[PDB]
């Protein structure tokens, strides 16, 4: 049941918590600039470099 | 110079007024403008200083 | 100033719960929102007043500006 | 080649605003180069329409330019 | 003490001031702006140290070395960007916070409030400099003027200023010698506001009721800790936003234009953070006199402790005073507009007058409506 | 009289919170300003460097520098001696110094293009509409020997001829090069060049803001989390009697 | 024509400090002489008010109010300290004009 999971295992024990945040940002972290980037970049379609950066590299 | 109402000077920043002597004529200015020493040499030489 | 040297207060109950032991969401919509009504409509006629009267002071000082620009077709109907 | 601007600023010429306006110009131009001694000059009269004109000018010309 | 929290002639003073700090209850985010005031100083004196880090004062460099500052330095631009921001949530917390202050009557603490003033002077000193250092059309006919200002001092004056600046009229010299002030000062007002809270810890903290809190008082830490870290981000995010989105969307463009000695771009609006007591200045066409209404337009606030009559400490039951006070609040509003706006007469009157309402509001409304309101209470 | 024409809003491409600058419109922007403004424009903060990356290929920038010459440090002998122009170099300056340049410009001074966009109130909606924008001065108004009438000018009188219209140059990929058009893409460039962070710097704008969203919220629980020990909290007054 | 007594009513309820719940006296700030004026009241009435701010505090804590029912009512309102507060002011102008 997650959050009683959660409870438990990750952020009774102090050491455990912190532990988690460490290894989550590292996923958050990962995670949410994919994610900014796509959101952006899409909402630019053709406009960056990286989208002309073709007419010297095709597309 | 050229703007004003007084035909002379304008001070941008806080409104004083000169006339084409340049005298201060409207705002917070206090004394007139500052007339260096000089003199003409010639028909249309004009030596400043 | 510190603690236990502040007041001298006497029979005064107070119950309080463990913040897990209840919900600090709170009662939105029961008791929340109405309250904040409770206060916008309290002050409003207490503080937007003023602010009305810039807002014209500023509308009026601005129109009338823009108008003292434009020529008045008659300062050379000659 | 054709400048998309020139054929917007057409179809905006036309725009009930810019023809009250082109008119309350087109008089004043005429009313002023009429009269030998006048202070009177028509730049007011003349940004009136342009405010107006490039005012569509901008909700469109970018349509067409890459 | 088993405490060591206490035992730590260090480790206290925090847990003497962060946790364990008696704080009323009750009290409005109003009471954040000083918490709020501090970040500000903080991500002033860390950003501007971190721009010092690439800045080079001197005429023909400033200009240009902060474009490169910007350009050239990775992030180098987003730290100016906040910083120029920073000065601007900074005027605002401190300009609430002495709102909040002000009808709270926080200004009887006195000392407390005393020093704040001096932080605030201060503050608008150390802004006025630096503004100077990228050295842009603004900044150099602002530090003709500004400093100018003290032409108005008789005897000690054109004295004072020749001497302010560098040599006779602002050169590259006042720039060096403006860049050492702004990158001391700030440390100036770190100081102070270590003594503006000092004085307060000897009186508790306000309240927004204006009585004796004793009666509850919460430990700083538990509440009051989350609440700032709160209000933190709050009043973060649309300092962040102008400086991601439209950074100069308060500062001028005109500035953009590096310096010339020679010419005074015709629409010359100071910063907006000062337009107020700006507008004061010009509305009071004399020199002297101009000055003089400026002196007083913010060295006033030094006389609001004795301008206070209400029985009552704050002004949440005085509904009286208490519109008066927004009167002025927007009285305030105004000169800023009137400020940023040309001279002439749809404005210009408009201007005095506000520039008027100003003091008298102070000066002898307040404590006029103030005694006022007791007798209607039978005080 | 202090009247003037305030510019119209165009609804640029990169003008959204979250809409980068359209890097192709840049690079013509570039071309356009190289190829008819670097000639009187100079444009001191910005060099051949940037443009790799962000509208330009490193060899297409390189070869893109070569193509001027500059004056460079001193001999052995010491003499200032021209050479190929490298890639970190600054565009270069059309005239030695200003007062030279207003001996050019029918006694004028073409303000430096860098950050000229946020010079001017209105960035490229101004300085687009200024270009794209001139006409007869209308009646009683006159302009003087060596100026040129346009309306967004404050003073109506420029020192700056129309220096665009149709054709003057061919943007390489294929666009029709009208005035209107060049005339954008100059702007869209003196855009970027006034601040190249724009689109890392609104990509930024957009994660900051979903981290206050995020964060915010959390901090608010935790900030009533914390206070429903107070929130919920009651009082009572038991004396004895 | 305009009753004082009809605009104090006026006043008392447009400061709304009884919304809070609290007398009059229960606001004026604490100085020096409310002090000692405080300092002089009867056990009974001080651990009263006491309550009172504690519970207005509470309050204003909570942002929310009294129930319209226990707001305290103008001719109700007890002035419990302005009797002290006065004495006091008075022995004060005394002692203050005897040491001249
Ligand atoms: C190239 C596309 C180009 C642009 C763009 C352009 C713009 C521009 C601006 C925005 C200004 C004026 C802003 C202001 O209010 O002062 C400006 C000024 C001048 N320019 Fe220009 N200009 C472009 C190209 C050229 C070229 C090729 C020349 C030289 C033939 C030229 C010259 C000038 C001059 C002179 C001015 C002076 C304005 C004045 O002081 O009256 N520009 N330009
Ligand atoms: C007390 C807070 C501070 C205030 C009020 C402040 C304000 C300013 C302002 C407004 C400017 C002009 C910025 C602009 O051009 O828009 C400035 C510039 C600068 N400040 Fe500060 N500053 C402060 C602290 C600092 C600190 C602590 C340092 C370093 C000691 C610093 C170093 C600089 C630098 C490098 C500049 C020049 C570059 C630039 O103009 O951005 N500033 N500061
Ligand atoms: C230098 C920046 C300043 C900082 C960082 C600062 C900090 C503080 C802080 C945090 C408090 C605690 C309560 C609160 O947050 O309101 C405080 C209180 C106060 N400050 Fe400041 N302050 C600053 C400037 C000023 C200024 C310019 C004034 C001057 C009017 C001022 C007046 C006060 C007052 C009156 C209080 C006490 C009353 C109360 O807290 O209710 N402060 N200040
Ligand atoms: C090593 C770190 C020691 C901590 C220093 C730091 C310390 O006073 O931190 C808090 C208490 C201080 N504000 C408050 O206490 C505070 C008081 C009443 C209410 C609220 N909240 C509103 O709801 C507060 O937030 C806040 O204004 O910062 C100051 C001022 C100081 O820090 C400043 O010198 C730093 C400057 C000098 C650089
Ligand atoms: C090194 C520090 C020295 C010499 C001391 C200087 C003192 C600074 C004081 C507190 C500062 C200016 C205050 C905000 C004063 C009261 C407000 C007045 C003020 O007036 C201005 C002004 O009249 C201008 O006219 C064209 C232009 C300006 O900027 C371009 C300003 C300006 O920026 C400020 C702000
Ligand atoms: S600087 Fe001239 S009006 Fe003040």
């Amino acid at each position: 049941t997650l959050t009683a999971r959660l409870y438990s295992l990750l952020f009774r024990r102090t050491s455990t918590f912190a532990l988690t945040i460490v290894v989550g940002a590292l996923l958050f972290e990962r995670a949410f600039d994919q994610g900014a980037d796509a959101i952006y970049e899409h909402i630019n379609e053709g406009k960056l470099w990286k989208h002309i950066k073709h007419k010297y590299e095709n597309k | 110079a050229n703007a004003g109402d007084f035909g002379g000077y304008y001070c941008p920043c806080h409104g004083s007024h000169y006339d084409a002597s340049g005298r201060i004529r409207k705002g917070p200015a206090p004394l007139n403008l500052e007339v260096p020493s000089y003199e003409f040499t010639s028909d249309d030489m004009v030596i400043v200083g | 100033r510190q603690f236990g040297h502040l007041t001298r207060v006497r029979h005064l109950i107070t119950y309080s719960l463990s913040p897990f032991e209840q919900r600090p969401f709170p009662h939105y919509f029961s008791k929340g929102v109405p309250n904040v009504w409770r206060r916008l409509r309290a002050c409003i006629l207490r503080v937007a007043p003023p602010f009305l009267a810039f807002y014209l002071l500023y509308t009026w000082g601005t129109q009338e500006f823009e108008k003292s620009k434009r020529k008045n077709p008659a300062a050379y109907v000659n | 080649l054709v400048d998309p601007l020139t054929t917007v600023r057409e179809q905006c010429e036309q725009l009930e605003k810019c023809v009250k306006a082109r008119e309350r110009l087109e008089l004043c131009d005429e009313r002023v180069s009429s009269r030998s001694q006048t202070e009177e000059d028509c730049t007011e009269e003349l940004f009136d329409f342009l405010h107006a004109r490039d005012h569509c000018v901008a909700h469109k010309l970018f349509n067409s330019l890459k | 003490a088993p405490n060591i929290r206490k035992s730590h002639p260090l480790l206290k003073m925090i847990n003497n001031s962060l946790i364990d700090l008696p704080a009323p209850s009750n009290i409005s985010a109003w009471w954040n702006f000083g918490s709020l005031l501090a970040v500000c100083l903080m991500t002033q004196i860390l950003t501007g140290l971190l721009l010092a880090m690439h800045y080079t004062a001197d005429t023909s460099l400033a200009f240009s070395s902060v474009a490169h500052t910007c350009r050239n330095v990775q992030y180098g631009w987003l730290i100016r960007n906040l910083h120029a921001n920073g000065a601007s949530f900074f005027f605002i917390c401190i300009f609430l916070h002495i709102g909040r202050g002000l009808y709270y009557g926080s200004y009887l603490y006195k000392e407390t409030w005393n020093t704040g003033v001096i932080l605030l002077l201060t503050l608008m000193a150390t802004a006025f400099v630096g503004y100077v250092l990228p050295w842009g059309q603004m900044s150099f006919w602002g530090a003709t003027v500004i400093t100018n200002l003290f032409s108005a001092i008789p005897y000690i004056g054109h004295t004072l200023v020749e001497w302010a600046w560098g040599g006779f009229s602002v050169d590259n010299p006042t720039l060096t010698r403006f860049f050492a002030l702004h990158f001391l000062l700030p440390f100036a007002i770190a100081g102070i506001t270590i003594i503006h809270l000092t004085f307060l810890h000897e009186s508790g903290s306000n309240n927004p009721l204006g009585i004796s809190s004793d009666s509850d008082k919460i430990p700083f830490h538990p509440y009051y800790s989350f609440k700032d870290i709160l209000g933190l981000t709050l009043m973060l995010t649309p300092f962040l936003t102008l400086a991601l989105f439209s950074p100069n969307l308060l500062g001028d463009p005109e500035n953009f234009t590096p310096a010339n000695p020679l010419v005074t771009p015709p629409h010359i609006k100071p910063e907006w953070y000062f337009l107020f007591a700006y507008a004061i200045l010009r509305s009071i066409p004399n020199k002297l006199g101009g000055v003089l209404a400026l002196a007083a337009s913010v060295l006033i606030l030094f006389l609001i402790p004795f301008l206070h009559k209400s029985k009552q400490r704050t002004m949440t039951f005085r509904p009286l005073s208490q519109t008066l006070f927004w009167l002025l609040v927007a009285n305030l509003l105004i000169l800023t507009w009137i400020g940023s706006q040309p001279v002439e007469h749809p404005f210009i009157i408009i201007g005095q007058m506000a520039s008027l309402s100003y003091f008298t509001i102070l000066l002898i409304l307040f404590p006029t409506i103030g005694t006022l309101e007791n007798k209607m209470l039978n005080y | 009289s202090d009247l003037e024409l305030h510019p119209p809003s165009y609804p640029w491409s990169h003008r959204g919170p979250l809409s980068s600058l359209d890097h192709t419109s840049i690079r013509r922007g570039f071309q356009v300003y190289k190829q008819v403004c670097s000639s009187c424009h100079s444009m001191d903060y910005v060099a051949y460097r940037h443009l790799v990356g962000v509208c330009y290929t490193e060899d297409e920038a390189k070869a893109l520098a070569e193509e001027v010459e500059v004056q460079d440090g001193p001999n052995e002998d010491g003499e200032m001696f021209m050479r190929p122009g490298k890639l970190s170099d600054y565009f270069p300056k059309p005239y030695p110094n200003p007062e030279a340049a207003r001996a050019a410009n029918n006694g004028a001074l073409p303000p430096d293009l860098s950050y000229i966009v946020r010079a001017r109130h209105g960035g490229e909606d101004y300085v687009f509409s200024l270009l794209t924008g001139y006409c007869e001065p209308p009646t009683g108004v006159s302009v003087r020997e060596g100026l040129y009438f346009n309306p967004y000018f404050p003073g109506q009188a420029i020192g700056m001829a129309p220096p665009i219209y149709n054709d003057v140059l061919e943007f390489d990929d294929g666009t029709p090069a009208t005035m209107s058009q060049v005339a954008k893409d100059v702007c869209t460039f003196l855009r970027w060049a006034a601040e190249p962070e724009h689109d890392h710097r609104k990509r930024m704008g957009l994660k900051m803001l979903l981290m206050m969203g995020l964060l915010v919220p959390l901090v608010y629980y935790m900030k009533r989390h914390k206070w429903s020990v107070l929130k919920s909290r009651k009082l009572a007054y038991r004396p004895p009697k | 024509s305009r009753w004082l007594e009809g605009i104090r009513k006026w006043y008392y309820n447009a400061a709304g400090f009884n919304k809070y719940g609290l007398m009059r006296d229960d606001t004026i700030y604490e100085n020096d002489d409310v002090k000692e004026a405080i300092r002089r009241l009867p056990e009974n009435l001080y651990d009263d008010r006491m309550f009172r701010i504690k519970r207005a505090l509470d309050l204003n804590m909570r942002q929310q109010i009294l129930p319209k029912e226990q707001w305290t009512k103008y001719e109700e309102d007890v002035p419990y300290l302005e009797p002290y507060l006065k004495e006091v002011i008075r022995e004060r102008k005394e002692r203050e004009e005897w040491d001249k």
